[PDB]
Parts: structure tokens; C-alpha cells; sequence
């Protein structure tokens, strides 16, 4: 399902890496949201201008 | 300012693309990690390849 | 640590409960930060004004 | 706008507090779930209280 034969012999490192990638999920989503909403506020300012 | 608006729209598009891609991809990653840590959180060690 | 004996004899169900909790984590934080984050942008705007 | 700054700071303090507590307790619950499915991901079946 993920990989085809994916170091099943010892996969804990992969679990840890995926935990890191979920941390990346959180960081990336928060960053995108903040930036897009800030630049939306900028859009509003530009509109009024 | 209209050029700024055009570029701002382009940036909105880029942010949306990134946020989608990343959230979907990491959602599948979350699902895979959940499957691993549910079905086989070192249950392989219990199997131990004995 | 959580619960005191809390049906440890067959605790399977609790894990599923925690899953919901885990989900409610993301939501509960994703909104929270965003809110403060939102006002932070506004705060900046206010300062600028 | 400075009164708005004050009220905004109050709101930020409230949200910051709530988020900190909420994330701490939910992280602890998540850690509890990990401990369950790590130490005893149905490992109790192998233990089986024999």
C-alpha cells in the first residue's frame, strides 16, 4: 500500500520519519494559512486603495 | 495596484496548491503511520522473524 | 497515569476514544492558533495604522 | 486603535492560554495512546494473563 517491499524487517525508523512529516504537516498548514490570510488582508488594503 | 492584485491572486493560487498538496500527502502519510503503529507497532518484534 | 485502573483488563475501546481525542487535538489547536494568529495580523495592521 | 490593541491583547492571551493547555493535555493523551499501542498494542493477548 505504501512502498512495495518497504524495509518491513525494521520499520521503526520509518515510523519516526513519518512522525517528523506529520510535524511538517502541522507547520506547513499553519504557515500557509497565516501567509494566505495576511496577504488577503493586504489584498483588502489594496482594494480600498 | 492592479498588477499587485494579479500577483496576489497568483500567490493565493500558489498557497492553495501548496496547502492542498501538502495536507493531502501528509494525510495519506498520517494514515500509513497510523496503520503501522496500530497493526504493527513492533508487533514484528513479537513475530521476531522467529 | 491516565485513569487509575480504568478497565485495563480490556482497554481496546479506550484507544479508539483517544483517536477521537487525537483528532480533537488538531482541530482544537488549528482553530486556536489561527484565531490568535488572525488577530496578530490585525494587531500589526492596527499598529501600522 | 490602542484600545483595540488592548482588547486584542486580551483575546490573544486567552487564546494562547487555552491553546497551550489544550495542546498539552491532548499531547499527553496522544502519548498515552502511543504508550498503549507501543507497550500493549494487544500485547496483552500474548501476555494473556496466563
Amino acid at each position: 500500500r505504501q512502498g512495495r517491499q518497504y524495509q518491513a524487517e525494521d520499520l521503526e525508523a520509518l515510523q519516526n520519519e513519518l512522525e517528523a512529516r506529520q510535524e511538517a504537516l502541522s507547520l506547513s498548514v499553519n504557515e500557509g494559512g497565516e501567509r494566505r490570510m495576511e496577504m488577503r488582508q493586504e489584498l483588502e488594503q489594496l482594494k480600498q486603495k | 495596484l492592479r498588477q499587485r492584485h494579479t500577483e496576489l491572486e497568483r500567490e493565493v493560487s500558489r498557497f492553495e496548491d501548496q496547502t492542498q498538496q501538502q495536507r493531502q500527502q501528509y494525510a495519506q502519510a498520517k494514515e500509513s503511520l497510523t496503520t503501522l503503529n496500530r497493526l504493527i507497532p513492533q508487533v514484528t518484534l513479537l513475530l521476531d522473524e522467529t
